[PDB]
RNA sequence: AAACUUUCAGCAACGGAUCUCUUGGCUCUCGCAUCGAUGAAGAACGCAGCGAAAUGCGAUACGUAAUGUGAAUUGCAGAAUUCCGUGAAUCAUCGAAUCUUUGAACGCACAUUGCGCCUUUGGGUUCUACCAAAGGCAUGCCUGUUUGAGUGUCAUU
RNA sequence: CGAAACCACAGCCUGGGGAACGGGCCAGGCAAAAUCAGCGGGGAAAGAAGACCCUGUUGAGCUUGACUCUAGUUUGACAUU
RNA sequence: GAGAAGCUCAGACGAGUAGGCAGGCGUGGAGGUUUGUGACGAAGCCUUGGGCGUGAGCCUGGGUCGAACAGCCUCUAGUGCAGAUCUUGGUGGAAGUAGCAAAUAUUCAAAUGAGAACUUUGAAGACUGAAGUGGGGAAAGGUUCCAUGUGAACAGCAGUU
RNA sequence: GUAGAGAUUCUGACGUGCAAAUCGAUCUUCAAAUUUGGGUAUAGGGGCGAAAGACUAAUCGAACCAUCUAGUAGCUGGUUCC
RNA sequence: UUUCAAUGGCCCGUCUUGAAACACGGACCAAGGAGUCUAGCAUCUAUGCGAGUGUUUGGGUGAUGAAAACCCAUCCGCGAAAUGAAAGUGAAUGCAGGUGGGAACGCCCUUGUGGCGUGCACCAUCGACCGACCCGGAAUGGAAGGGUUUGAGU
RNA sequence: UUGACCUCAAAUCAGGUAGGACUACGCGCUGAACUUAAGCAUAUCAAUAAGCGCAGGAAAAGAAAAUAACCAUGAUUCCCUCAGUAACGGCGAGUGAAGCGGGAAAAGCUCAAAUUUGAAAUCUGGCAACAUUUCUUUUGUUGUCCGAGUUGUAAUUUCAAGAAGCUGCUUUGAGUGUAGACGAUCGGUCUAAGUUCCUUGGAACAGGACGUCAGAGAGGGUGAGAACCCCGUCUUUGGUCGAUUGGAUAUGCCAUAUAAAGCGCUUUCGAAGAGUCGAGUUGUUUGGGAAUGCAGCUCUAAAUGGGUGGUAAAUUUCAUCUAAAGCUAAAUAUUGGCGAGAGACCGAUAGCGAACAAGUAGAGUGAUCGAAAGAUGAAAAGAACUUUGAAAAGAGAGUUAAAUAGUACGUGAAAUUGCUGAAAGGGAAGCAUUGGAAAUCAGUCUUACCUGGGUGAGAUCAGUAGUGCGAGACUAUGCAC
């Protein structure tokens, strides 16, 4: 139960902050938790999506498949990766966005921000 | 409240008879589906609702002081009755004694794990197990005004003094933590129904006396409080009637049933 | 029309009222914002008390004057009797009433002597720390804000339990008095009038 | 007997009721005090690679400086002058700036992008005319400054 | 290519009764699909909460020696003096 | 025992506008309760099947459907429609009907085109007959002006215009 | 008597019209108290009126717009389950 | 369920003495659509307390998480006294009275729709007391004595 | 002739200032009518609507020319009560305060009237210097000069007093740094827990099994009801800037700091607001009643004088206050603006007119008037390709869980319409009762208990009997086989 009276529990508001927020919040708010592996090694629970970072689904009809994050569409929060693509009327390929809550990284995409966000939250590089 | 100009922010005139067509207000103007449109009405489409409500309703009702306490002190007696509890859903049907008491230790509880095995020593985990089971969707339109989710009421526990019981038992389904100085009717009664199962602590029983009082001695919590008298002494009015003393002296016992 | 039992109508609402409607919704919410405002007044003024000294007055008509209520101010009589000066007064925290009198020494006693038990639990910061000066409390370590009515409380006047009868009380007929008192209240104005225009007409007389 | 009409049912139509949702409205409560001649509110005209509306912005024009986060925007692209980098973004924040014509609107007017005046600097032969740029020219009132008026009152010349 | 007015449901007559002239009620004359062009007897046809009359303790325009006032105008007093 | 608010026996009675009272059916939301129903299908809707109640109404079989909903005890209200020349919206008979008849008038051949009575070209016959159906302007309109394409909507017939 | 300006009669056509005042024939006047464009002035108990209570934006015996105003109605209509 | 056959059945609502009316509204369908809330008053009912009753004008637990629940003091509203315009005065002779009916109870009859003793509530009635009015009338006071009266009183 | 003073001008002189917008609340002016009185004129609506002027975060009011009549109270404001009362009112309809009492909050003061006269001690501006900053943007100090000012700027006084005096009493703000903190804080969080297995499903976030966390089971998102997938929620310290005497021995330590106040007895004085008070009349207003307040006009004051003490006048007392000058936070209001948290409210004809590019489209010359319009699907995967057709499109195909979801898209009623099937029909139809005809629907009883009884295996039952005292009951055990 919530106790802060700058906490709002509004349905309404809670869902017009989700589907309003620009671009910088979405990226917090498109996270996937790490794998079991990953979690040892840093000492971190989830970490905001990225581009060329090694996921593998989790749920959907896409299970079991590993691929890299190709794009992040922030506007409809999805996550483009590699290989995973559905075959058109006319033999094109149309990629398929996955939730960044429904795929865990197996590798990040390591650079200077990254480490530095990953000692700031407290974890070991 | 609705808004005091709704169904009024037009210019709408009556056109009278004689236009065949019926006396209403009517809005002005034209170039526009609203032109020639009835308004200000009850029956008309974008107009002003009958009798709209206003926010000086009588939302607050009072009750006297004496009578909340008789209520209150009701409900307390009424969850130290096993079969009033059992009535009204609580499962205690393992409970060790009714009313059920506590060691004070418990007020010192820190952790919801030790909140949840004491629960399970004193066979009261039953109840949150069937509030977790019956947690649901509410039916309506409730789910759309931050009412989603319904369930039913666990057991109630009362205590003295807080030193983490409230932080430890707060997050258990159902289970709802009060001081025994500020017992409340909506938690004593849920739904106006008696019989809510109670968990006192030690400390909490032993002020209990000093919260009510007696018939005969005011309380000390209460100024001039005094609990109130029955209208009838002994109310097992089957066994006065079947007692000897009345038997003794009643006419013949009659037919029940007299043949046609 | 009026055919139903009951007191004929007197409702005064022909008038635009539902305009001027106040309702309390925010009577919560105000002895909330009220309660947290005087804890941070008492906040900020800490160690200094809440309420300020107030002295005890009889209210003014014979509906009230059995009782004790909390004034204004002391009186500059009263300062002068217990000893403090008016400048001061407000510096340590008593006010002052400049159209308050004194009429009688039992108001006057019963106000100073709350003046002198002010002063006396009263301890007065020195100016400059660790240099108690004139009226300079010299054991300021041990001191919180305490409630002035704690110590110092409006007391009403107390009732004799019994006392022996008289034979001046036996003697005494109240309502013999009540009546005789009550018709020379209203007819010494018109014997004191006769007795004035009888010695002039007797000396008009005589002249 | 057909055709026709009527009633019902099954499918196909017309229409958008019912049901379920809702970044909306209404009401209540709590907190705060910040427009403008240093040019407000409002209006007009323009600004994006592809843009009429809304949002934002003003010829530095979906904006510049500065700060924060850290790989995007997305409909199409374009951009690898990008990622061990003080850097993408219609991101967030925001203490420096830009801020068109107007508008209390202020050179005079305005159903006119009309008619003027002053200073300085440059271009066309032009110490005076013309053109261009920059800075200015409203009224009432206040305190001072300067120049003045009065058969208003006063002195030695 | 393509409407509108109108539409309680509908539509063959006589007599009776009836809110005193019925398409429906009662008794009779009768009674066979689906249609075209005219027609003006009927539907007391349609339009328009009768404009005539009356009621309303409902108005408005106008008139006057109606009641109550008023701009203006005349006279006096006081001040300017 | 017979939800004592229960069980049992007997007698009499039954029109009803205006109106009064009582007991019930149905709708939205709230508290309590029902190891309540539900993506193995909730709500809604259709039904030429079934059952219950005097009735308001309720349960159910079969289809469609896709995400919530209900029984009981209480609380609460913007809670029940055939009318109001009621409001908004949709849609009928009239009806393929009234009608598309002022301004003298069109015809032949070719080209284009899927399609020609309305387009273009040529020929013929005509009209406006200089106070014009001619050539320009003021007010008003604002791109209707021109070229190239189109024939979804408009040009109450049509269209290649 | 033409243009122009009007509208006597047919009580013609039409009268869910081409048209919320039009069409045809006929008729009045046609060098002045003539007709008319643009600019301007007069604004609602007011304007203007060769005077019809006429005109004052299809509105005139007191224009239009918004508000008081959900004006009042002893009157008409309606007023929802068993 | 449909249809047939016999018999019966006028179009609903409304104003009205009277409607099927040649009286008005109604072409059809869906959705919306009209005794509500508030300040009072009157009766009745329920609850709590009771010569008292009313916590929420306000203050505290308060910070937690608290528009809630809980607690707390002085006033004040209504009632406990009425009467007169007012100045004023201000309710026990008695078992807080007598009479008649009267619930319930008790005692006797002797089975009668019974006799006796108290007697709640309520009504009727005769009195007593308080205020007002009218008296006698025994400067200021109206105490015993009264009345054919009067009050929304005891 | 000149200068000075006085008055009045001009300047695109130096430096400033006002307008306008917003109006929920606030201070005023002006000001109706509808309506009620069952008519209507006074009255009521209403000291309201409209119009006009003027502010702030609050405004206004405010420290008595106040109440009371008391054992007296004591600035203003607001709440309860006083009280639907006193009172006003064709005394009709109706209207209608105030003292006291309880509570919230409390805070006091400043000028003019004085001779400093042994020294205008006062203030603005220009120039220069030196400081300061929310800040190169802000705010001052010093020196000098010129102006203002004696037709009065400063100091002690404001009636509560105070001055002139008389005699003895005590002597005080600003710079640094630490520990504890306090606003913004944000280098940001140590901040907890399944996305294991089986079934269904397109998708598990559904059901079941095994678990985990909880100071976190508020809420939201994710292909269906998710505490443990994600954002979050709960709990909880710290790097930073600034207010940094806001405090402490704010220590540490600079000069703040030698003469200004302090009470005391005694006297003498004690300056106190003018077309103002007050009186008359008129108009308006008020509950204000031989005038409650305001305003116009006429008259016009006084010094123990003047105002008030709710019935006009005269006279005699008494009580209270000290007008005609000014400032002041708090408790109070807030349908405007900004930010935030909620709801027994509405669920697209509802809720604001506007859930959608709404004060938008559109109408009127203009003032103004002013709509309609939400939903494919989890994901466009938005139907490749073949064929017919001039084309629009159709038929095959294809995507999807679903095309009974194809953008004319959630489901998809009624009115109305087409096809098919059934039935009926001579100038209405519809309905009710009874039955025929045709069509259609359910009644599975002979489940289950039990008598008799053919084949069949089988740890064998009551009666006994042993195992908390009498006795009824029963679980278990050996005989009864």
């Amino acid at each position: 139960m919530k106790f802060s009276r700058d906490v709002t529990s509004s349905r309404r508001k809670q869902r017009k902050a989700h589907f309003g927020a620009p671009s910088s919040v979405r990226r917090v708010l498109m996270s996937a938790p790490l794998s079991k592996e990953l979690r040892e090694q840093y000492k971190i629970r989830s970490l905001p999506v990225r581009r060329d970072d090694q996921i593998t689904v989790i749920r959907g009809s896409n299970k079991g498949r590993e691929g890299k994050i190709t794009s992040v569409y922030r506007k409809k929060f999805l996550l483009l990766i590699e290989r995973v693509t559905r075959e058109k009327a006319n033999g094109a390929s149309a990629p398929v966005g996955i939730d960044a809550s429904k795929v865990v990284i197996t590798k990040l995409h390591l650079d200077k921000d990254r480490k530095d966000l990953i000692v700031r939250k407290g974890g070991k590089v | 409240a609705v808004s005091e100009k709704a169904g009024h922010q037009t210019s709408a005139e009556s056109w009278g008879t004689g236009r065949a067509l019926a006396r209403i207000p009517r809005v002005g103007g034209g170039g526009t589906h609203r032109s020639g449109q009835a308004a200000f009405g009850n029956m008309c489409r974008s107009g002003r609702m009958f009798a709209p409500t206003k926010t000086w309703r009588k939302w607050h009702v009072k009750v006297n002081q004496n009578e909340k306490r008789y209520a209150i002190s009701s409900a307390v007696a009424a969850s130290g009755v096993p079969s009033l509890l059992l009535a009204r859903g609580h499962r205690i049907e393992e409970i060790p004694e009714v009313p059920l008491v506590v060691d004070d230790a418990v007020q010192s509880f820190q952790k919801t794990k030790e909140a949840v095995a004491l629960l399970k020593e004193i066979k009261a985990y039953r109840d949150v197990v069937k509030v977790a089971n019956s947690r649901k969707l509410r039916a309506g339109k409730g789910k759309l005004r931050n009412r989603r989710h319904v369930q039913r009421r666990g057991p109630l526990v009362v205590f003295n003094e807080d030193a983490g019981i409230v932080k430890a038992f707060r997050n258990i389904p159902g289970v709802e933590i009060v001081n025994v100085r500020r017992l409340n009717l909506l938690q004593l009664a849920p739904g106006g129904h008696l019989g809510r199962f109670v968990i006192w602590t030690k400390s909490a029983f032993g002020l209990l006396d000093s919260v009510f009082g007696s018939t005969t001695e005011a309380a000390q919590l209460k100024k001039n409080y005094f609990l109130p008298e029955n209208i009838i002494s002994n109310a097992d009015v089957t066994r006065l009637i079947n007692s000897d003393e009345i038997q003794s002296i009643v006419k013949a016992a009659g037919p029940s049933r007299v043949k046609r | 029309a009026i055919h139903v039992k009951g007191q004929l109508p007197n409702a005064h609402f022909h008038k635009d009222w539902q305009r001027y409607v106040k309702t309390w919704f925010n009577q919560p919410g105000r002895k909330l914002r009220r309660r947290q405002a005087r804890q941070t007044k008492a906040a900020k003024i800490a160690p200094r008390p809440v309420e300020a000294i107030r002295p005890a007055v009889k209210p003014p008509t014979i509906r009230y004057n059995m009782k004790v209520r909390a004034g204004r101010g002391f009186t500059l009589e009263e300062l002068k009797a217990a000893g403090v000066s008016r400048r001061v007064a407000s510096t340590i925290g008593i006010p002052v009433d400049h159209r308050r009198r004194n009429r009688s020494e039992e108001s006057l006693q019963r106000n100073v002597e709350r003046i002198k038990v002010y002063l006396a639990h009263l301890i007065v910061f020195p100016r400059k720390a660790g240099q108690p000066k004139k009226g300079d409390a010299t054991d300021v370590s041990g001191a919180e804000q305490t409630d002035v009515a704690a110590v110092l409380p409006i007391t009403q006047e107390a009732v004799e339990e019994a006392k022996p009868i008289t034979e001046e009380a036996k003697n005494f007929n109240a309502f013999s008095t009540l009546s005789n008192e009550r018709a020379y209240a209203r007819y010494a104005g018109a014997r004191a009038a006769f007795q004035k225009k009888r010695a002039e007409e007797a000396e008009a007389k005589k002249k």
